[PDB]
DNA sequence: AATGTTCCAGCGGAATCGGCAGCGGG
């Protein structure tokens, strides 16, 4: 599932139908507490926010950066916060819309009797 | 055919020639019919399916495949039998060689160092068998008769004692028996009618206990009882008659031979052996020995036998059965027939001690 | 000779053993290695009616055997100048390598030291050959690499397994960085974890990086969860090869470090494609000796499972329900104390805790630890002698402070106290997880049985501790083991020749009950095993417990779920319930009969309920009570009622 | 059993077995009677 | 040549019956 899984990241038939189960895919994969999985998550949040720059696809990232965020906030996980500080990931940050030039300021400013049977034995 | 092929037939007749010798080379054969095992347990079942693999793979197919391969075959073969004379099964793998090298002439005596080879291991052989048992003297046999002997006339003096012998272990082994019968008809075409002339009164008074049944024999129904077939018969001639007949005709019937087929064959030897030689069953028309086998065994008679009736007990004399229930017993050829004559054999001797020494 | 001058010279049986015999003279002679070296590798090529020849290749095809012979005479001047033209004739030098590698194996028999010789040989030049398995190397020279490995460390050992004995640092570069790359594939790398058995034998720091290596190939090459990818489908296939190649290297080498890598993958999932091989793989694991590394496997999974590794219940609770289960049930010993006491001091402090429902994490955590820890706990007793717990033995030994004066009584009690009350709990105001403690109430009832079957198999302690309940304070017993919710669905009807072959392998480098819906209920199969076993132990009613079953059973107030497995427990336990049959006729006769039986009025239970009911005849005499004869009409005319079933066969059994 | 076909396939190698029982005791029943007493 | 008769050819009803499928058991 390491080129295979990018094939299916690059493109499908709608917008849909694989976004969901690769959620579940990095869901699972930050159950499990082995490091190279974190790592092929942050690989795949990389690649959602590359497609989603590159294909007009705000509202899926937004969406997916808020619901991530409560997730691992609810879920007992630090190390995963940890490389994502260290890498930092939130919603847009230009003009809260499409394109601009503005610097990233929206991801800084978000994140800094019977007991007698017992012993009659 | 269809694929396409030219000598893939050679090919793998040969590289089973050499997978056989290459197995038979390393196989450590030091069930042995002499309370003696000191070798490898696993190496005798493995040579025991090999051989018979061997007899029932080799001779078809006997041609020009086989040519080149008889004095390598025979020679390895030979060596590690004359190293290991107590095996049986070395002579059976002999055996198939020897057909096969006959089945293509290779016999008119190289070519000759084979010859010579089989000569001396085969007059060997037949001395040696004088001292061995039941399975290796039966391959013995089978290797011995086997040879060629068109052409290895030579001293049939020490061909014959086998040949009888085989003829003697038939009557319950049949196998033996034709080969005995095989080996027979050969000599007597191909061997000259000149040497083999003075051996037929020691061979032919062999072949005279197969003709011992006397249309008493139905053990088994001599008839169909019942069958799909039949019970598909009885009902009309139609499709499915012919597919319990499609299915019967090819049995494939590979039980060896039944001993009337031997039966068969030896009256068909006899007539076929001339009106001369055929004489020689009997014995030679008012010899000492005749005239000797018209007295009875004892003169006076003894094992009277009163047998007990209601209110008779008439005497019969039991010594008037004891020769044809002596040959019975030796020479019945039917099992069954055996069996009861050696119990009243038995129950005989038995009558015979108790009135040696009674009251 | 060989060469055609004008298609082929074709040999013979005896045209070659001629040629076998000279150049069999010609070593004789003198020296010549070199020489024979220098034309076995020459590249000169050949043609027959196409070409594909080297008249090297050719020439050893025809020989291979007197050519190895005096390649070996003199192996460290051949083998040294055969890997100096590695680079240029690799296929030529590769099969003579191998050639001599298995001539030798062929050879250990009557000697040793030559193929140890030949394999640190080899190795002394493995610098040699680095272009074979280097990166752009074509794939079939770097599978030429590994079974050439291969053949090498299984010749004698892996010799070349410590402190750089031999040429250790080259071959475990070569085996990382074959294990490591990412343009490859998985058979290939299938074929390479098939030479674990070597590896995993190594102190760490190097065993941490094959650990690495092996967990980066665990990702990135695996399903994400598993059976994502349909069958038939080239990713299913390498995925089940690999997986069998990871199990048979498992079961080769007692490695604990390979545990922690299959139960893993294993027990992220809810059933694997393959589970079946992986639990014949952990019985051939512990079914063989070497009691110390059974022990050691044994605390590798037990850490697994018991050290806290934030994740999900199900995967926790998976860890010891396959893995250490099966290890401790097939075989590990009977004198294992190691793990036994090791664990007897903590389980128990685990089971002596109280339930944070603050968050439904935690306490679904705290009930999977107990749920695992108490079946560890009862497969202990169920599988260990009753001495060595109570007698003068290593249980006060060690659940107290040396010995005591008590014999072995202490963990007893102290974990059957605790045991009955968690399957003897309340449940009325209890509302959020309630299968996960269904199961901690089973586990519990379970291990209540296993070990009051080994009190000293007294006459009642069974009634008080499995049977006896207080619903004055709804503390109760089948209503917490039983869903009382799962209807029911309850279908209508369903020596030399050995040694060759081995060779030939070296050379190529290859080679009771029904469950249906309720015998699956987790306590089916101990509750029929503790009864036949205190039947078998020492004619109104057995004191007590077949009374409480009785209540449970002849009562149509005890609701659906309770009744059926009761009667589903006298069908299996028949046989010791037959000689008070006359009692079990009301209760078994009134639910057969009964129209609230479930579904469509089941015709499966009715059908083993009659036969049973009807196995006793001339006993329990179903007349002489109008009740009875009440329900045995009930039976006969609903019976009659439904017998067609258009399926033939069930309407000639009806 | 409620599918025909595997039935059908666990009786095809159920009669292939009683065809070959068939087949090798009627040849066995030659010298079977040959040699019986 | 107009027509009626004879003749030949073709279709269908009805009874029979055999085997062709498909369907359970071994």
């Amino acid at each position: 599932a390491e080129n295979f899984r990018v094939l299916v990241k690059q493109k499908k038939a709608s917008f849909e139908e694989a976004s969901n189960q690769l959620i579940n895919h990095i869901e699972q994969f930050l159950d499990t507490n082995e490091t190279p999985y974190f790592m092929k998550s942050i690989d795949c949040i990389r690649a959602f926010r590359e497609e989603a720059i590159k294909f007009s696809e705000e509202q899926r990232f937004n969406n997916f950066l808020k619901a991530l965020q409560e997730k691992v906030e609810i879920k007992q996980l630090n190390h995963f916060w940890e490389i994502v500080v260290q890498d930092g990931i939130t919603l847009i940050t230009k003009e809260e819309a499409s394109g601009s030039s503005v610097t990233a300021e929206e991801a800084k400013k978000f994140l800094a009797d019977v007991d007698d049977l017992l012993d009659m034995i | 055919s269809i694929l396409a092929s030219e000598s893939l037939n050679h090919l793998l007749y040969d590289e089973f020639v050499k997978s056989v010798l290459k197995i038979v080379e390393k196989l450590d054969l030091t069930d042995p019919a002499a309370n003696l095992h000191p070798a490898k347990p696993k190496d005798f079942s493995a040579f025991i399916n090999l051989v018979e693999f061997c007899r029932e793979i080799l001779p078809e197919k006997q041609a020009e495949f086989f040519e080149p391969w008889v004095y390598s075959f025979s020679y390895e073969l030979i060596l590690q039998s004359t190293r290991l004379p107590l095996i049986s099964g070395f002579y059976k793998l002999l055996s198939i060689t020897v057909r096969n090298a006959k089945k293509i002439k290779y016999f008119e005596g190289e070519k000759y160092s084979c010859f010579a080879l089989f000569v001396k291991f085969g007059k060997e052989v037949a001395v040696k068998m004088k001292q061995y048992k039941d399975e290796l003297l039966a391959s013995c046999l089978t290797f011995l008769l086997s040879l060629p002997h068109n052409i290895i006339e030579l001293d049939v003096r020490a061909y014959v004692p086998a040949l009888q012998m085989a003829f003697k272990l038939g009557l319950s082994y049949t196998p033996l028996a034709e080969v005995g019968l095989n080996a027979l008809e050969e000599w007597s075409i191909y061997i000259d009618r000149h040497v083999m002339q003075p051996y037929y009164k020691d061979i032919l008074p062999c072949l005279d206990g197969y003709l011992k049944t006397s249309a008493l024999s139905d053990e088994t129904k001599n008839n169909w009882e019942v069958s799909a077939l039949s019970r598909a018969a009885q009902k009309g001639f139609n499709k499915v008659v012919l597919k319990h007949l499609k299915k019967t005709k090819n049995l494939s019937s590979n039980e060896a031979i039944s001993l009337e087929e031997i039966r068969i064959r030896v009256v068909q030897m006899l007539g076929s052996l001339g009106g001369q030689i055929n004489k020689n069953l009997l014995t030679v028309t008012s010899s000492d020995e005749m005239m000797k086998s018209y007295v009875a065994w004892d003169r006076e008679k003894r094992l009277s036998f009163a047998v007990p009736f209601r209110e008779m007990k008439p005497v019969i004399f039991l010594d008037v059965f004891l020769p044809r229930v002596t040959e019975l017993a030796l020479t019945a050829s039917d099992r069954q027939t055996k069996v009861a004559a050696c119990e009243l054999l038995h129950s005989m001797v038995m009558f015979m001690l108790g009135k040696a020494t009674q009251m | 000779g060989i060469a055609p001058g004008q298609c082929l010279p074709s040999l013979d049986l005896s045209c070659k053993q001629l040629a076998s015999g000279l150049l069999e003279l010609a070593f004789a002679f003198g020296g010549l290695c070199e020489r024979l070296v220098s034309l076995l590798l020459n590249p000169a090529v050949l043609s027959t009616a196409v070409i594909h020849f080297s008249h090297g290749e050719y020439f050893y095809s025809l020989f291979s055997e007197t050519i190895n012979t005096e390649l070996l005479k003199n192996l460290d001047l051949a083998v040294l100048e055969l890997m100096q033209s590695s680079v240029d004739n690799t296929k030529m030098v590769s099969a003579v390598l191998n050639g001599m590698l298995d001539q030798s194996f062929r050879e250990r028999a009557n000697q040793k030291h030559q193929g140890l010789k030949l394999a640190t040989t080899i190795l002394q030049h493995w610098k040699k050959c680095d272009s074979w398995w280097a990166k752009d190397s074509p794939l079939e020279t770097k599978m030429a690499v590994l079974a050439l490995l291969a053949k090498i460390l299984q010749i004698d050992s892996s010799v070349s397994f410590n402190t750089s004995h031999g040429s250790f640092p080259e071959v475990f570069t070569t085996y990382i960085s074959l294990l490591a790359d990412t343009k490859l594939d998985l058979h290939l790398k299938g074929q390479a974890v098939t030479l674990l058995p070597f590896f995993t034998s190594l102190t760490g720091g190097s065993l941490e990086e094959l650990r690495r290596v092996l967990e980066q190939l665990i990702v990135a090459h695996f399903p994400m969860q598993s059976r994502e990818f349909p069958p038939g489908t080239p990713r299913f296939n390498n995925y089940v090869d690999c997986m069998k190649k990871f199990l048979d290297a498992l079961e080769l080498s007692q490695s604990p470090m390979l545990l922690e890598l299959m139960t893993e993958v294993l027990c992220r999932e809810q059933q694997h494609v393959m589970e079946e091989l992986f639990q014949s793989s952990f019985r051939r694991i512990a079914r063989r000796g070497s009691c110390v590394t059974q022990v050691g496997l044994l605390e590798s999974v037990y850490e697994m499972f018991r050290k806290d590794d934030p994740r999900l219940s199900f995967t926790r609770q998976s860890f010891v329900d396959r893995s250490l289960l099966t290890l401790l049930w097939h075989c590990s010993l009977d004198a294992l104390r190691e793990f036994f006491s090791t664990i007897v001091v903590d389980a128990i402090d685990v089971l002596k805790s109280r339930f944070t429902k603050l968050n439904e994490s935690t306490f679904d955590t705290q009930i999977t630890k107990k749920m695992g820890y108490y079946k560890i706990l009862d497969v202990m007793y169920s599988r260990l002698p009753k001495d060595d717990v109570h007698a003068k033995e290593s249980k006060i030994n060690q659940v107290f402070h040396g010995s005591c004066i008590t014999e072995g009584n202490e963990l007893t009690k102290t974990l059957i106290k605790l045991c009955y009350d968690a399957f003897t709990e309340n449940m009325a105001g209890e509302n959020q997880l309630l299968e996960r403690r269904r199961l901690y109430h089973c586990a519990a009832y379970n291990c209540a049985i296993s070990v009051i079957c080994c009190v000293f198999n007294e006459l009642k302690f069974y009634q008080g501790f499995l049977f006896s309940e207080k619903p004055e304070k709804n503390l109760l017993i089948f209503e917490n083991l039983i869903d009382l919710k799962r209807r029911y669905n309850f279908p209508v009807e369903v020596s030399t020749l050995s040694e060759e072959m081995s060779q030939f392998d070296f050379s190529t480098g290859v080679q009771e009950l029904e469950m249906d819906e309720l015998n699956r209920h987790e306590c089916m199969a101990p509750l029929t095993a503790l009864v036949k076993h205190m039947h078998r132990s020492l004619p109104r009613d057995l004191p007590s417990w077949m009374k409480f079953l009785h209540g449970k059973l002849g009562n149509p107030i005890v609701p659906l779920n309770i009744r059926l497995f009761l009667a589903k427990l006298v069908i299996n336990t028949e046989e010791v319930f037959r000689p008070y049959a006359k009692h079990w006729l009301s209760p078994l006769l009134q639910l057969a009969a009964s129209e609230n039986n479930g579904g469509e009025g089941i015709h499966y239970m009715v059908v083993e309920i009659v036969a049973t009911i009807l196995s006793w005849t001339g006993l329990a005499t179903p007349t002489g009570v109008p009740k009875d004869e009440v329900l045995a009409n009930r039976l006969l005319n609903f019976l009659m009622k439904h017998v067609f079933h258009p399926k033939r066969a069930v309407f000639r059994h009806n | 059993m409620r599918d025909q076909e595997k039935l059908s396939l666990m009786y095809a190698r159920k009669g292939v077995a009683e065809q070959k029982r068939e087949k090798e005791i009627k040849s066995e029943l030659k010298m079977k009677q040959d040699a019986q007493v």
